[PDB]
């Protein structure tokens, strides 16, 4: 038993939302994300390519509208959000491959 | 005696707002003095009455209503805008003389 | 598993769900049809011309 | 007076019948939407 790895029980996804409304918070935050393949999977290498093609942004980049990045040029272009991040947070089992971006009340929508 | 007191708490089962959980001033229609008075608010009064309402609506569009146990007693029924919306009506009444004059 | 085979195949590309109900209509039409009438028909046994028909379908005068 | 007649309970007969399995479709495919709102859960949290 002491020298044997525990195999931990599985975790289910689930497609679902929870909404923390606040108002009075200056900006919100969104994170979107589907079920990732896990650490073992070669599929991640692709993904992490694939969150590459997209990438991310922030305010300071100085690239602006000239990115590379389609979002990041169209955020930049349409003042779409202070932020934007992808991600593939792999796990044993599972992972989480999404998005999480920062934008004023009213630019979420376009923003999405 | 108690007559008026039968009366009204007896109404105030009939009309049936306290199943949602709904205070009495929750259910008002919120015409100009309405308006103001809930602008006055103070920021607690106004979270909790927005949160009532909120979910007066979810219930509402589920076609349910809260458990017995959860209902709004007709004494424990907070009167919380009656106050700010009489003293609206007085200022408003009191323009009003004011600008005849 | 049809389901998953159906969503594969038929309802994951919109392409091919489109594909399916033009194709599914086409089928449903033809089927459909001749089963009401079927059902219409024996609802109405020897009423219709159809069935007294032959009586003066060249077998009289 | 109406040489319609059969037709149009023959008519009668199919509409009956799409209309019976068309609206079941329908009410699935619109519980099948609402069923995020039916069974949505909220909460008040205060920093009380
Ligand atoms: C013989 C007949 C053969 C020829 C007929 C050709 C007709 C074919 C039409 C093209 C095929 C449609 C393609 C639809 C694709 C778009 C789509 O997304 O689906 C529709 C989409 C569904 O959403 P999802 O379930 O999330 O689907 C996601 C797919 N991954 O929207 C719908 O619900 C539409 C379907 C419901 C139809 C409701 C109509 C109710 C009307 C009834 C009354 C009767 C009609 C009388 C007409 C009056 C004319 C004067
Ligand atoms: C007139 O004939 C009609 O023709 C229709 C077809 O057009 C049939 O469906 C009716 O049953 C039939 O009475
Ligand atoms: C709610 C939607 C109802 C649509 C019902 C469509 C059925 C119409 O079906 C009709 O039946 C007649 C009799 O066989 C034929 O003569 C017509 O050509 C045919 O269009």
């Amino acid at each position: 038993k002491e020298d044997a790895v525990p195999i931990l029980p599985r975790c289910r996804f689930t497609g679902s939302e929870i909404r923390a409304r606040d108002d009075a918070l200056p900006v919100a935050h969104v994170a979107l994300a589907v079920e990732g393949p896990g650490w073992a999977d070669p599929d991640n290498v692709v993904l992490h390519v694939a969150n590459a093609i997209i990438g991310r942004y922030d305010r300071t980049f100085g690239g602006g509208k000239h990115l590379s990045s389609r979002l990041a040029a169209l955020a930049v272009e349409h003042k779409l959000c202070h932020s934007f991040q992808t991600f593939n947070t792999s796990y044993s089992d599972t992972g989480l491959f999404g998005f999480h971006f920062v934008a004023d009340p009213l630019s979420i929508d376009d923003m999405m | 005696g108690r007559l008026m007191d039968r009366i009204r708490k007896w109404y105030y089962n009939a009309a049936g707002f306290n199943k949602y959980g709904l205070m009495r001033d929750d259910t008002l229609y919120e015409d100009d003095d309405v308006k103001e008075a809930l602008k006055r608010l103070p920021e607690d009064l106004y979270n909790e009455r927005m949160f009532r309402i909120k979910r007066a609506l979810d219930l509402s569009l589920k076609h349910r209503i809260l458990p017995k146990e959860q209902w709004v007693k007709y004494e424990e029924d907070k009167p919380y805008l009656e106050p700010y919306l009489k003293e609206v009506i007085r200022e408003r009444l009191e323009r009003e003389a004011w600008n005849k004059k | 598993a049809l389901l998953r085979q159906a969503y594969s195949a038929l309802f994951r590309r919109t392409s091919t769900f489109a594909l399916t109900v033009v194709l599914g209509a086409v089928l449903f039409e033809r089927a459909f049809d001749q089963g009401a009438d079927a059902i219409f028909e024996h609802l109405n046994e020897g009423k219709l011309w159809k069935h007294i028909k032959h009586k003066y379908e060249a077998s009289e005068e | 007076a109406e040489p319609e007649h059969d037709q149009r309970k023959r008519m009668g007969l199919k509409m009956l019948l799409i209309s019976a399995l068309l609206t079941s479709l329908l009410y699935y495919m619109k519980r099948h939407k609402w069923s995020v709102l039916k069974s949505r859960k909220m909460a008040y949290r205060p920093p009380k």
